[PDB]
């Protein structure tokens, strides 16, 4: 079948309504590619290799060399550009983001003496998520270890010790593989610092932090005012967090982490195949006596050998064109979904997004990241209701003065307003049940009065007007 | 001056071309001088020279405008051509508009047409090919010599000769002109003439990290008996006149392999190592097909055999080609192949017979030039078990105990076996690709993984995944010119290793404690682009493919 | 040919959705989108044709400076034997305490204060342990 | 504002004549090119 | 395997139907050739001999 | 594209005796047609430039 | 054992290939013993298996 769920909540205020009032928390996983792994092919050494006449014979069609070169050369810097415009970190927020920095009680703004450490409650969740220094390699989070456990030198390449291996035979063909672990290590820096501001006090200088806890009722106060400042429901939150992240951090080692784990591999294994292809047509005897140019000349005079290696310079030329393109194919897909980790890291991550939906299923409350093979992992953090509350809402109230009738309505459109079991009128917002005591400033005085207006009294009229 | 061309002109553009541009000698003409000497290529005088290159002269320039003022001191004859049979060729234009022919002994031979009224440049390759104004109208024998006596007179006009030999260059061409000539001669031209640009942007070029040439050979076969036979092939051409004097040779021509099994029509190498000659006799005949007499004057021509039909080329046999069957044959029957035999004379190379081969790919059989040489730690041509190629072989302390040697994906060779000690070989090429790095029209240093001075730089220092070779004086903080990942090169040439951006950090919502909200501001403007359409093609099917 | 062209024509619908979307929500509106219209504080956009396509110039605004002041997460009251707290209705504003001793709202864009009155906070049951007492000097104010 | 503004208006029509106008120009030559090859 | 229905290509609008396969055109624009030839004078240009 | 005459300098140039032009279709007909070449085609014998 | 090839060998990797790996009998041969035999491929005694 398809997924079934309760509905979404629809802006209401006419009768009996549900608001949203037990939470839990849900956490999501996404992978979004950034970046794709360029390459450098030198055209001369790819169809002539190393052979001074074919060399001669493949000027010709210097301008068919010189159209890919130029494309794939363009192609990589102004991906390089667009990575090099994205990512940036911050110096206290990377100081504080790490799994000891956040265990510690010094890096602890004083005010919050009560508090033993930063995000204790929530520290069995982010340790996974947060880099640590017992770690492999260097500075990464448990998550990323695993992604890259399941997922270059050339200098060792002209040493002649011992047999060359892919990647040097690849080189020798004239295929180079541009440095892609300086993105691996920005984007890792780029997601702890992105983390570790959340928790960071000031701008001023001084990696000054407060709790994450603190850092998540503040973000509480986005969804809903909150007003059960009484009700510590944190720990609850806190629990489910852990929980999420455990299983998640299981599983990796939760449909959303199956999604995530094919599109990963499968990001690796297209770029692997694509320039696996291209070596394996060195193979390609273009109707020719040989693959090999330099056996060609060894069997054949000039005359009559050149007329073998011109099929040779033509079927690589365009074996070389047709791997230009589907590059540069890939490239334009992959910036399209650059923009979206940006817009992503900037409405999910380094602020709090008005768009419905857009950063997860649920009501979001906050996002953290991770780097990835190629690209980033986000971790929707939102609330899951479990129950509703019921209230019985009016649509607006209609008051009188004298012989002067008018209505009131709620001047906020986003708050549901209903009646206590006091007789007293409540405004509550519609995404979760945090109600407050109307005022008179929450009211809009209009010249008349609806069907569904509720008539108001004496007793609620100076709390009302 | 004008590019040479055999057929169709270039109106506009950038062409890499080898066009007679490198000037040994100019020698200007003043307003009233004749022009006369006499000029032979292999060795110019070069005493009329205006910086002299003394050289072997491939083209000679006449750099005039040949008006109606333009006067031979050899009257009709303009010049007057030497060529390699001791014959003299003229060319010469006569009044019955003045229309120039190619003649003889008086004769004439051809008529080339009159002269325009519009020629302002005649070049003479040394392989007898004549350009007019860049276009190759017509040619004659090989010239050794050409001799001249040109004037314009009392015009008072001015001109000169160049004496030039072909080199490649990148040139750009407007209006059938000449506009600029980049030569490919240093380490910065030979990058702007791959990429068809006289002035390159900052950034980064795929280049070879060196060249080669002139190296020792190295062949690695399994072991086997000595057993060596020579191969003499006589060849017996059969040489005639024709009406017109040129020589005809003879369809009657025989040829005599060496004797095997009493008959001769057929021979096989039942040997394992062999070599292969050609013999070539020559005897002449008049019409009667009597070869009773010796050949001479033209009818001098040498027995060659060429490659015809056949994978493989005759004179190639002696290197360390391998069959498991090779016969040579007169009958076409089970013929695999054939090779063709021609009489090669001064000029013309005819066909007169066919040799039939009969062969079968293979390794019991090695043709030898008269082996295992294995020349190591040094560049090589290599022959190793039928695998040929370019590259360093060098002794490694691995060990594979399966096979006699190993291949990459691309069918090139990576190592092998000496089957009498189970020592591993490596193979790697002589020259990798580089990425050179140039700033304002100069390479400042590049990228490789040799650790060897390449693109005349001598500087250097090891970074972790490359070697760098600079102008930078090695044994920074410098602002880098053209950056990728978090490499970045200098003006200077110095290498810096490039952080990311630092910012202050995002204002969180927190009302807890002190905190910080921006107050003094200033403005910033940032620029992108956002494509919104393409440019549309329609295009007619029909016509594209049928025109 | 005809492949390479219907692919890149793909390519540009995907661009000019995002061209329309700079247009109407950078250039003809004030959006709240943080960090889409340029890397700060959004002020305005104006644009210009270029082959192809438009050049978009973002005009933000950049800070060269931060003022610090001293929040308070809510206030916390009291009238005779009555206790609870007040809490500011407006979550993007930060109240902190002037030295007057006066209340203060400040947005967190930009350093612009205002004095907060009775109709900025929102009264609830409880106080938490980061609130600031109130004295019978600020109480008229702010209730 | 204003003067600041107007400022970085002239480094821009200079510089077109400042990493943002690099990238233009980049992304702009670009998408010319390839139409033409 | 039966016929049923018949376009000539024997006129400017039948030709655009028979090149399209159509027998029902939309509203558009269609590449066409703008004439035919047929019947035409030699010439012959060569270098004088 | 074009040729020299050897005789006495002048250029000639060649041009194809048809050309590509895009016939206006709607409802069935031909209404009109895009040419470069100034010449009636298609049956159509108004034109403007 | 090793796999049989007429030319290159493979240093690593996974491929599909016909090879004299069914065994149709084994002999082992002890430590202080004569393999001493006459062996037919058209009908073999496969007495020492
Ligand atoms: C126009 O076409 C002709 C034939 O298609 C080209 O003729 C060839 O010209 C080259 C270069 O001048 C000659 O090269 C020489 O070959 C000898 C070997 O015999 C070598 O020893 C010399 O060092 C040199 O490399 C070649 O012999 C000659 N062959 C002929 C006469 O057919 C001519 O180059 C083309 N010219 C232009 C401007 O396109
Ligand atoms: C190495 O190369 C040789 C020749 O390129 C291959 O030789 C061939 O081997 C196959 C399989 O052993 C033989 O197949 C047999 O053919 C007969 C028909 O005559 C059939 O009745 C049998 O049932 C069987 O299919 C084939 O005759 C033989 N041909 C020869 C000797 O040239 C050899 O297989 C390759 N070996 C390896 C490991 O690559
Ligand atoms: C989006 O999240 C909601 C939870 O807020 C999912 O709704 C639940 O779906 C399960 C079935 O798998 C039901 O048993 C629950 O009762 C539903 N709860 C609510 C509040 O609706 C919803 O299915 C998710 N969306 C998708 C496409 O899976
Ligand atoms: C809203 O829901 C409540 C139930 O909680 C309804 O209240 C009942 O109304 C019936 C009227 O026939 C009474 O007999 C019951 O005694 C009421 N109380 C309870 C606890 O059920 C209420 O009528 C609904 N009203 C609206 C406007 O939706
Ligand atoms: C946070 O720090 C505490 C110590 O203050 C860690 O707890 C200790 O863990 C070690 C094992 O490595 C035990 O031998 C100690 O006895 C533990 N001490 C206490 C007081 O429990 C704790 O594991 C750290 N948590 C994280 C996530 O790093
Ligand atoms: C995966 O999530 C489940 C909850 O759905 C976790 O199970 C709970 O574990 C706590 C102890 O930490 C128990 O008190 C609860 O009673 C368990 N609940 C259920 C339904 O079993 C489980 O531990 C999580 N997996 C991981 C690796 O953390
Ligand atoms: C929200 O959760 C609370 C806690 O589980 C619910 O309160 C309990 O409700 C049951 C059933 O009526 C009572 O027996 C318990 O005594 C209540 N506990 C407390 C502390 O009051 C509450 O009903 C839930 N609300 C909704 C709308 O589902
Ligand atoms: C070049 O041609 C001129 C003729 O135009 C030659 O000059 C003539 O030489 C003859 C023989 O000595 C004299 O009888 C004539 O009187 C000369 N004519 C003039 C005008 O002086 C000249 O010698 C030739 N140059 C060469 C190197 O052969
Ligand atoms: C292959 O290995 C053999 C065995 O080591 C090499 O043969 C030796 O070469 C040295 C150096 O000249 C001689 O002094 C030994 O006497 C040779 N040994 C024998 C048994 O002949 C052989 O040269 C190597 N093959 C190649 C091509 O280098
Ligand atoms: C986004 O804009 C901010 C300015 O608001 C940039 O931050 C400045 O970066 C420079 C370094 O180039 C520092 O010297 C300034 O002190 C920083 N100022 C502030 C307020 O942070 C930020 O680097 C820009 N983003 C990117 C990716 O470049
Ligand atoms: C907020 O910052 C101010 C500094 O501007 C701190 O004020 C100082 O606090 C110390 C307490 O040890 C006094 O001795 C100083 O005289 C105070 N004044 C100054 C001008 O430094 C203030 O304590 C900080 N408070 C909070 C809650 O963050
Ligand atoms: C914002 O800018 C103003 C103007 O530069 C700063 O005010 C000056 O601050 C200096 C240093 O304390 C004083 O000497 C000047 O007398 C002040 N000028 C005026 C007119 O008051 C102000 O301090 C800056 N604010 C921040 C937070 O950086
Ligand atoms: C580029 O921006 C700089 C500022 O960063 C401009 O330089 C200022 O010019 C004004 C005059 O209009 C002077 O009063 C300032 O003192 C200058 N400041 C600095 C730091 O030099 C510069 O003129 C701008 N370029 C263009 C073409 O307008
Ligand atoms: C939903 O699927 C279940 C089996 O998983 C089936 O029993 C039920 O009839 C299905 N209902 C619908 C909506 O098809
Ligand atoms: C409000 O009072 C009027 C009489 O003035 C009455 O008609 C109306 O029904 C009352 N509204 C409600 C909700 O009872
Ligand atoms: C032509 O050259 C030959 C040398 O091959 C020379 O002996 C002969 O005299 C020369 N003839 C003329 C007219 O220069
Ligand atoms: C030139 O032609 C004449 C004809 O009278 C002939 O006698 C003479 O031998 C010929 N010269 C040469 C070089 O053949
Ligand atoms: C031949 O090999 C020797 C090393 O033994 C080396 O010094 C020499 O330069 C090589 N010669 C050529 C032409 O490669
Ligand atoms: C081939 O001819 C050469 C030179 O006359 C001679 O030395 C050689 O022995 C001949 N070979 C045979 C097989 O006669
Ligand atoms: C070749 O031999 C034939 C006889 O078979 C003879 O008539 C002829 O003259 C010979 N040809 C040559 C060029 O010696
Ligand atoms: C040919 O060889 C045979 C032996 O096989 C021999 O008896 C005979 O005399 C030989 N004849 C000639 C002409 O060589
Ligand atoms: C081969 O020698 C190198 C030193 O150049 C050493 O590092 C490597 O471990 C050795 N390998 C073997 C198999 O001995
Ligand atoms: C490089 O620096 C050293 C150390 O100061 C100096 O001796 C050497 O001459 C310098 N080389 C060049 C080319 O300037
Ligand atoms: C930043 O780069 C500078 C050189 O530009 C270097 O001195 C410094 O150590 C680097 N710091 C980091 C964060 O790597
Ligand atoms: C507010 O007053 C209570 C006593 O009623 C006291 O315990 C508490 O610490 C005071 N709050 C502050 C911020 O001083
Ligand atoms: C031949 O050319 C003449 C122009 O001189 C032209 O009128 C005539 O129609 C042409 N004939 C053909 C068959 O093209």
């Amino acid at each position: 079948n398809v997924t079934h769920s309760d509905g979404d909540v629809q802006p209401i205020s006419t009768g009996n309504v549900t608001i949203p009032t037990n939470f839990t928390i849900s956490v999501q996983v996404e992978y979004i590619q950034v970046y794709t792994t360029p390459v450098s092919i030198d055209c001369a050494r790819y169809v002539c290799n190393g052979n001074p006449r074919c060399n001669k014979l493949l000027t010709q069609y210097v301008s068919a060399c010189q159209t890919i070169e130029q494309a794939l050369a363009m192609g990589a810097r102004l991906e390089n550009m667009e990575v090099d415009s994205m990512l940036f970190v911050s110096e206290n927020a990377l100081k504080l983001a790490s799994v000891e920095a956040f265990n510690s009680t010094e890096n602890l703004d004083p005010i919050y003496k009560e508090w033993p450490n930063i995000g204790g409650s929530w520290l069995g969740g982010l340790k996974d998520i947060l880099p640590s220094h017992n770690s492999k390699r260097k500075y990464r989070s448990a998550i990323e270890d695993l992604l890259f456990d399941k997922v270059e030198d050339y200098k060792r390449c002209t040493g002649g010790y011992d047999i060359a291996d892919l990647v040097c035979a690849q080189y020798y063909n004239g295929i180079m593989v541009l440095p892609g672990v300086a993105n691996d290590d920005k984007m890792t820096m780029y997601t702890a610092s992105l983390a570790g501001g959340i928790t960071l006090g000031a701008l001023g200088g001084g990696a000054v932090a407060i709790p994450f806890a603190v850092a998540v009722q503040a973000r509480l106060n986005y969804v809903a005012l909150q007003t059960d400042v009484l009700n510590k429901n944190q720990q609850i939150l806190a629990n489910a967090f852990n929980q999420a992240i455990g299983n998640i951090t299981q599983a990796f080692g939760l449909a959303t982490v199956a999604k995530v784990l094919a599109k990963v591999q499968d990001v690796v294994n297209t770029q692997g195949q694509a320039l696996s292809h291209l070596t394996v047509q060195l193979q390609n005897n273009f109707q020719a006596i040989s693959s090999s140019i330099s056996d060609i000349y060894n069997r054949l005079d000039p005359p009559s050998a050149d007329a073998q290696v011109d099929r040779l310079i033509t079927g690589r030329l365009t074996a070389l064109n047709a791997f230009v393109s589907q590059t540069l194919t890939r490239q334009a897909e992959v910036r399209a979904s650059r923009q979206l980790a940006k817009d992503k890291v900037n409405e999910c991550v380094r602020s709090q997004s008005q768009r419905f939906g857009f950063c997860g299923n649920g009501t979001h409350l906050f996002s953290l990241a991770n780097a990835a093979p190629n690209g980033m992992i986000f971790f929707h953090t939102v609330l899951l209701p479990t129950a509703y509350q019921t209230v019985t809402a009016c649509s607006g109230i209609c008051a009188s003065d004298g012989d002067r009738t008018f209505g009131l309505v709620v001047k906020d459109v986003q708050l549901t307003l209903f009646r206590n079991l006091d007789d007293k009128f409540y405004l509550t917002p519609r995404t979760m049940y945090q109600p407050r005591a109307a005022t008179s400033s929450d009211f809009v005085q209009i010249e008349g009065c609806d069907v569904l207006f509720v008539n108001a009294t004496e007793i609620d009229l100076p709390s009302i007007i | 001056w004008f590019l040479l061309t055999n057929s169709s002109t270039v109106v506009s553009g950038k062409l890499v071309t080898r066009q007679p541009l490198v000037v040994n000698c100019l020698w200007p003409v003043p307003s009233f001088k004749e022009a006369a000497s006499t000029f032979c290529f292999e060795g110019a005088g070069f005493d009329q020279c205006n910086a002299v290159l003394n050289n072997t002269v491939d083209v000679i320039r006449f750099n005039l405008n040949f008006t109606a003022d333009v006067q031979s001191g050899m009257g009709a004859t303009v010049f007057s051509l030497n060529t390699t049979g001791g014959v003299i060729l003229e060319i010469s234009c006569y009044n019955d508009p003045r229309y120039c022919y190619v003649l003889y002994n008086g004769t004439t031979l051809k008529y080339l047409g009159t002269l325009p009224p519009s020629v302002k440049e005649i070049a003479i390759s040394k392989w007898g090919h004549f350009y007019i104004n860049g276009y190759n109208f017509f040619s004659t024998f090989p010239i050794d010599c050409i001799s001249f006596n040109l004037t314009t007179g009392a015009s008072g006009a001015f001109w000169t000769i160049a004496y030039t030999s072909y080199t490649e260059a990148l040139v750009q061409v407007e209006n059938t002109a000449i506009k600029k000539v980049t030569y490919c001669n240093s380490h910065i031209n030979n990058i702007k003439c791959s990429q068809l640009t006289a002035n390159l942007q900052n950034g980064f070029y795929p280049v070879a990290s060196s060249e080669v040439g002139l190296v020792n050979k190295s062949v690695v076969l399994l072991p086997s008996f000595f057993a060596h036979t020579t191969v003499n092939i006589t060849i017996d051409l059969g040489m005639k006149r024709s009406g017109y004097g040129q020589p005809i040779a003879s369809p009657l021509s025989n040829i005599t392999l060496p004797m095997q099994d009493n008959n001769t029509d057929v021979y096989c190498i039942r040997s394992n190592q062999f070599s292969i000659y050609v013999h070539s006799t020559c005897k002449s005949s008049l019409w009667d097909n009597v070869f009773n007499q010796d050949c001479t004057d033209v009818l001098e021509a040498t027995a060659v055999i060429k490659t015809g039909t056949c994978p493989f080329s005759f004179d190639k046999l002696n290197n360390h080609l391998t069959f498991n069957k090779f016969c040579l044959s007169l009958s076409p029957v089970g013929a695999n192949c054939k090779f063709d035999v021609a009489a090669r004379t001064r000029t013309n190379e005819q066909v007169v017979r066919s040799l039939y081969v009969i062969y079968e790919e293979g390794d019991n059989i090695v043709g030898v030039p008269s082996l295992s040489v294995l020349h190591l730690d040094s560049c090589t041509d290599y022959n190793i078990y039928g695998r040929t190629g370019v590259g360093v072989i060098r002794q490694t302390n691995s060990t594979l105990l399966s096979g006699l040697y190993y291949t990459s994906l691309s069918g090139d060779l990576l190592g092998f076996k000496n089957v009498s000690d189970g020592v591993i070989y490596s193979v790697t090429p002589c020259d990798v690709s580089a990425q050179a790095a140039v700033i304002d029209g100069a390479i400042v240093g590049a990228m490789t993984s040799i650790n060897s001075e390449l693109l005349g730089l001598t500087h250097w220092t090891t970074t972790p995944n490359f070697y760098y070779y600079s102008i930078y004086n090695y044994t920074v903080d410098c602002e880098p010119i053209i950056t990728y990942s978090n490499i970045g090169v200098c003006k200077n040439g110095a290498l810096v290793f490039i952080n990311v951006t630092h910012s202050d950090g995002d204002v969180q919502p927190i009302s807890t404690g002190n905190v910080t909200i921006p107050t003094n501001f200033t403005i910033s403007v940032q620029v992108e682009y956002i494509q919104v359409y393409t440019t549309p093609v329609s295009i007619d099917c029909a016509r594209y493919v049928c025109n």
